[PDB]
């Protein structure tokens, strides 16, 4: 029985997992553009 | 023009060794006066309203350039979002 159920697992904790790999990705890489246009902004008040 | 003065000259006959009370004669150089030019003031080419201006213009030029910058970089956290959003749905649909 426990061939196929534990063969699922596999699929299970690849997918699932990279389901949230993009959420981290998105959590991250968004908080990076908002430091240059800061940085833009600050640039522009220089003169 | 000339400077006022009460006397006219005199004739003196100084000494080395006993120059008493020793003052200070005003030297004069050998150069004839026709050498020494007269005193010009070089007014710069451009007064400092013109720099102002100028300047001024140059902000605009620069200013105008980091406004673009900012309409270019401001998307990205959109390209961002329009990018990822299918693809996480997309895993999700696993």
């Amino acid at each position: 029985q426990r061939t196929g159920r534990s063969a699922l697992a596999v699929l299970i904790r690849a997918c699932y997992r990279l389901q949230q790999q993009l959420q981290r990705t998105r959590r991250a890489l968004l908080h990076h553009s908002d430091a240059v246009l800061t940085s833009l902004h600050h640039v522009r008040m220089l003169l | 023009m000339d400077p006022y003065c009460p006397f006219d000259a005199l004739d003196v006959w100084e000494h080395r060794r006993f120059i008493v009370a020793d003052s200070r004669n005003f030297i004069t150089p050998e150069f004839p006066r026709d050498f020494w030019m007269s005193p010009v003031f070089n007014l710069p080419r451009e007064t400092a309203a013109e720099q102002v201006v100028v300047l001024q213009a140059q902000r605009t030029a620069a200013a105008a350039a980091l406004e673009n910058a900012a309409m270019q970089a401001a998307e990205l956290p959109v390209d961002i979002e329009r990018r990822l959003r299918p693809i996480e749905r997309n895993v999700h649909e696993i």
